[PDB]
RNA sequence: UCUCCAGGCAUACGCGUAUAACAACUCGGAUAACCAUUGUUAGUUAAUCAGAAUAGGCAAUAAUCACACUAUAAAUCACCUAUAACUUCUCUGUUAACCCAACACCGGAAUGCCUAAAGGAAAGAUCCAAAAAGAUAAAAGGAACUCGGCAAACAAGAACCCCGCCUGUUUACCAAAAACAUCACCUCUAGCAUUACAAGUAUUAGAGGCACUGCCUGCCCAGUGAUCACUUGUUCCUAGGGACUAUGAACGGCUAAACGAGGGUCCAACUGUCUCUUAUCUUUAAUCAGUGAAAUUGACCUUUCAGUGAAGAGGCUGAAAUAUAAUAAUAAGACGAGAAGACCCUAUGGAGCUUAAAUUAUAUAACUUAUCUAUUUUAUAGUAUAAGUUUGAAAUUUCGGUUGGGGUGACC
RNA sequence: AACUAAUCCUAGCCCUAGCCCUACACAAAUAUAAUUAUACUAUUAUAUAAAUCAAAACAUUUAUCCUACUAAAAGUAUUGGAGAAAGAAAUUCGUACAUCUAGGAGCUAUAGAACUAGUACCGCAAGGGAAAGAUGAAAGACUAAUUAAAAGUAAGAACAAGCAAAGAUUAAACCUUGUACCUUUUGCAUAAUGAACUAACUAGAAAACUUCUAACUAAAAGAAUUACAGCUAGAAACCCCGAAACCAAACGAGCUACCUAAAAACAAUUUUAUGAAUCAACUCGUCUAUGUGGCAAAAUAGUGAGAAGAUUUUUAGGUAGAGGUGAAAAGCCU
């Protein structure tokens, strides 16, 4: 079949899988955050 | 995020809504292949302590009466409801149960051997060499664990002292106190085993997958030459 | 393929996601899904009576600003409090226990507006 | 070998060949020969008398062997009673 | 107004102003007109559509028009007892030709209603070439075509071999199958509870094999005198003396049918597959107008023949030919241009897999001695650890050289 | 007689020196699907770094990585498949420019920071990550000029004949001579690689011994070293781009594989009443042609398979790489 349209787009989704309380979860996803804030990225989460 | 669905802590006769598993554990893998799917299932909390007294009652032999012989999609036996007090309660049915019937229930050890009839629960020592029995328990009070399936009969081969011998259905030798309570017949359904599937559709809906398509002496030095 | 940058909003998302906009609770949802407005709850605009008021929007261009001086501490307690505790010193009849005579308020507990925390709006 | 090392910055010498070879100060280098200790019982006595002694090394196994270690072990060295006090200096030598 | 086409309107999810008017005519639409573009201004209005007090007691009786029935896979708060409270409308969604596919993509995209009352336009203009694509028609013949009846047909019928029991499943993007699964049958493991197996218990569960069905073959189960006596057998005590014996493995030929986009074969019919091609229409082509890519390219003022040469020459040697430039066609050459192709060899380059490679191996599982406990007259049992021993779940690392293709033997 | 272009100088940056810091800069909102005024539902880093790599393999081992004053002792003692390599201490020396905020034989728009910006854009996410600007004192003087100047074109198509030139010639072409460049192949090119062209950028680096030039000289050196003409100082040297891999920690199941929960769809026609039959919707993908930078990074057009079931489909959740899932294709996990 034809392939490229992998996303599906779903906003529960999205912000379950990659939000901001998801991120906090966890000790990786703070570093992450952590990281994100030291490089000056405006968007740090969905 | 696994929450066993076996978390209602008082005894009912309503059935109990059941979450099916898959073969998985809490922690989200397959730990056990072949289980998916099936048909929709409810929870009857069966009963297996026979003899226990009604609430605010003493611990003396009762009767119970026998509503109606159910078909139980989780065991392979039948299970009947029986009535008796103001109580209510699932048990597990033997072989000849029967809509209407009364049913005794027994703590008294006979010191000569009691008459035997089917589906009343007595203890080993009350019962006689070799009369067939089924639901036993392995400590007294603990509740059956043993011969609770579908047309399964244990023996009692031997009574001695305060311990009897009882063979289970593997042919196993068991060894259990007298105290211990076991219900007199074999199971219902005696004909379980004569049934045809079929078709495979027909094990997919018992909640079975399909298995996978995927198809050691060391010798020792001295013979390691010769093999 | 989504769009980080903007903002959350409730007229994004399923219907199922909705948020305030910032506007005050005026009520509380009871049982049964129903609304029950408190008139407490909701904010009084206390209006004067404006008849005969000589205060307009604007100011004569020939009118002169005075010199700067914000209200201190210092400057609210010399117009108001420092006259009475100096009279009554000079009759005599000061004492520390009675500091509530001239004005100070032990706790703002109990008053309808209290100064710290702020219990009132603007 | 190591031309700089982290530490000081220097050349290192190789060990091996400080366990094995003497220096003479005038650029000559001694050594033994290989398997004077082994199966002396099948040796012809002036085959071990060969093997006893020792011996020099050419031009260019002094030139690696020098490559090899550094400039402390080419000093001069005063050793009181030194059995080579003779042999640190070439006499006669016109070349 | 006419000609023709036949998935439309809502909701959900998603999208985020693409909605509407005006003004612009730079950019965007693969061209214009006009705007889906730029700027400015506007917009989507809900108490019904949509989103957003406490403690006890307690339940046998599907659904399918639920009646009759049959079934098996066994199938959806309420009500009651007390306690507490004793009149309320704020907040949020609502536009659109829209979403996922880099694009105004012949793709992907759930539900309800309906099938034209809703929604749309295959042709920018012209011409009627070759080749190429698609549709229709065919004199006589009817598989003579071809690897093969592929494709097509005014046909769409019959039959048999091989394989697999069957319906199913699989290599998203070169394999849909004879492979995998499958009921049935067989082997092995396990006597037990509060997170899987399982709120289960040997007619159960797990691991794995294998078509079933019926029909054959028959490993095998000390001998001899008969429930019975001796010789054996096995143990001991010393060749003697005691002690003790107490249906079915492995296999096969096929239920024998049914079924199959499986692989072969045959007959009938049918035909432009072919003898042997043709005509017409559409697409493309070509001319005109607008817009405008790609691989590729050392430089080129870019010929033929014979020789030379690596099987090889537009360019070298020798003969010959030869005003200059376009347009449309053909594909012999430019070892024509592109791919992560094919084959072989090399590296003290990798990686996957398997073991009977070497090194290890508190993964498990056993044990022994300590240690620590209890008891015990030295014994038992146990065990937050240490040291051993046995298993090996795993881990790490390697693939010497000479040997047409190997096999082998050899050799260094 | 000129188009496309070209020219420019400062925005800032680099390395040191010095110096601890104490900046923690309206209201409101935010850990709920962040930035949503109030109760529901409790809240919490990691056991030893590994491997690549070196040892021309690899298996113990392999500086820095993994820091505790400079210089010397000293690359010495010691450690090491005693191999590759590793490597002290005792013990001596050191008041460091001090003062105040300084300095450059550092860069100048393809440089110097990635930076005009962690933005635009790309990715589900972790993450990756650009490009560019130029008038004058005054624009409240109409936005400046400057340059046969790059390739590319135009002004101005071509004229038998040939690596395109050279010798020439009265004469551009005619006549004569002449097998492109680089890299390799055996020193051989009609071989084989590489190059459309222009501009900018784009690859040899160290001092053990040796040589040359000087100071002083049985001594030389500004402490620790060498010395039977030595010792001290100077000068003189050893490239760039490119794998498949390996390890650690994060991020991923909106695709796909399987599962859990809650839902949905299946007309008509026959039937022994169903993993039955015919055939739509729907799901799949047999065969052929087209397409082959396509409408499409797997489609179109026909033709076909299933189509009440082991069916299909929707929403949310789950399992993660030493792993997961698998009706095993070693298939699938954006
Ligand atoms: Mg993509
Ligand atoms: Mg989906
Ligand atoms: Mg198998
Ligand atoms: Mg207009
Ligand atoms: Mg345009
Ligand atoms: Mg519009
Ligand atoms: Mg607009
Ligand atoms: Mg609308
Ligand atoms: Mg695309
Ligand atoms: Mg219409
Ligand atoms: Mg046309
Ligand atoms: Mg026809
Ligand atoms: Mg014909
Ligand atoms: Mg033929
Ligand atoms: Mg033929
Ligand atoms: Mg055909
Ligand atoms: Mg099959
Ligand atoms: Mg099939
Ligand atoms: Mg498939
Ligand atoms: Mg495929
Ligand atoms: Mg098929
Ligand atoms: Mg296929
Ligand atoms: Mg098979
Ligand atoms: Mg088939
Ligand atoms: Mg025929
Ligand atoms: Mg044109
Ligand atoms: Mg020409
Ligand atoms: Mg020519
Ligand atoms: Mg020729
Ligand atoms: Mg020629
Ligand atoms: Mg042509
Ligand atoms: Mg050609
Ligand atoms: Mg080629
Ligand atoms: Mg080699
Ligand atoms: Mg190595
Ligand atoms: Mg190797
Ligand atoms: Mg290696
Ligand atoms: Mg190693
Ligand atoms: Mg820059
Ligand atoms: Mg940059
Ligand atoms: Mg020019
Ligand atoms: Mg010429
Ligand atoms: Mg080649
Ligand atoms: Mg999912
Ligand atoms: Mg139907
Ligand atoms: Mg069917
Ligand atoms: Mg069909
Ligand atoms: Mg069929
Ligand atoms: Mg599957
Ligand atoms: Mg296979
Ligand atoms: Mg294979």
């Amino acid at each position: 079949r034809a392939r490229g349209n992998e996303y599906q787009p779903s906003n529960i989704k999205r912000k379950h899988k990659h939000g901001w309380v998801r991120r906090l979860s966890t000790p990786a996803g703070v570093q992450v955050i952590l990281r994100r804030m030291l490089k000056g990225r405006k968007s740090l989460s969905h | 995020k696994f929450v066993s669905w076996k978390s209602r802590t008082k005894y009912t006769v309503k059935p109990v809504k059941m979450r099916k598993s898959g073969g998985r554990d809490h922690t989200g893998r397959i730990r056990v292949h072949g289980i998916g799917g099936g048909h929709k299932q409810n929870y009857r909390m069966i009963d297996f302590l026979r003899f226990r007294p009604e609430k605010e009652k003493a611990p003396e032999p009762f009767e119970e009466k026998v509503v109606v012989v159910r078909y139980d999609p989780c065991r392979s036996a039948d299970i009947a409801l029986v009535a008796g007090g103001s109580r209510k309660r699932w048990i597990i049915a033997t072989e000849n149960m029967k809509a209407g019937d009364t049913i005794l229930n027994s703590n008294h050890i006979g010191r000569m051997a009691v008459a035997a009839q089917e589906g009343d629960a007595h203890p080993l020592g009350a019962l006689p060499v070799g009369t067939l029995i089924n639901n036993v328990e392995s400590e007294p009070g603990r509740g059956a664990q043993y011969i609770r399936a579908a047309g399964t009969c244990g023996v009692l081969l031997r009574k001695v002292n305060g311990t009897a011998i009882i063979q289970l259905p593997s042919k196993r030798q068991m060894q259990v106190l007298e105290s211990c309570t076991a219900t007199v017949g074999r199971v219902s359904n005696v004909n379980h085993n004569q049934r045809v599937i079929g078709k495979a559709g027909r094990n997919r809906w018992l909640g079975k997958r399909p298995n996978s398509g995927l198809w050691k002496i060391r010798p020792l030095p001295p013979m390691k030459s010769y093999v | 393929g989504a769009d980080r940058m903007s903002k959350w909003t409730s007229k994004r998302g399923p219907r199922t996601f909705t948020k305030s906009r910032g506007a005050k609770k005026t009520g509380i949802y009871t049982s049964d899904r129903k609304f029950v407005q408190i008139k407490e709850m909701v904010p009084e605009f206390v209006v004067p009576d404006l008849t005969g008021f000589k205060l307009k929007p604007y100011v004569n261009y020939r009118a002169p600003a005075g010199i700067d001086t914000p209200l201190t501490a210092k400057a609210l307690f010399q117009e108001t409090v420092a006259p009475a505790i100096e009279k009554d010193f000079k009759e005599g009849t000061f004492d520390a226990n009675n500091l509530e005579k001239y004005g100070f308020e032990p706790t703002q507990e109990g008053k309808l507006f209290q100064l710290y925390p702020k219990n009132f709006p603007r | 070998l190591t031309y700089c090392s982290t530490r000081k910055g220097k050349r290192k010498t190789v060990k091996s060949v400080v366990h094995r070879f003497l220096r003479l100060h005038s650029g000559l280098w001694l050594r033994r020969k290989a398997g004077y200790k082994k199966k002396l019982w099948k040796k012809s006595t002036a085959r071990k008398k060969r093997l006893r002694e020792f011996v020099f090394c050419s031009k260019t196994q002094s030139k690696l062997l020098d490559k090899m270690t550094t400039s402390f072990w080419k000093r001069r060295n005063w050793y009181a009673g030194d059995p080579y006090q003779m042999y640190h200096d070439r006499t006669n030598l016109r070349v």
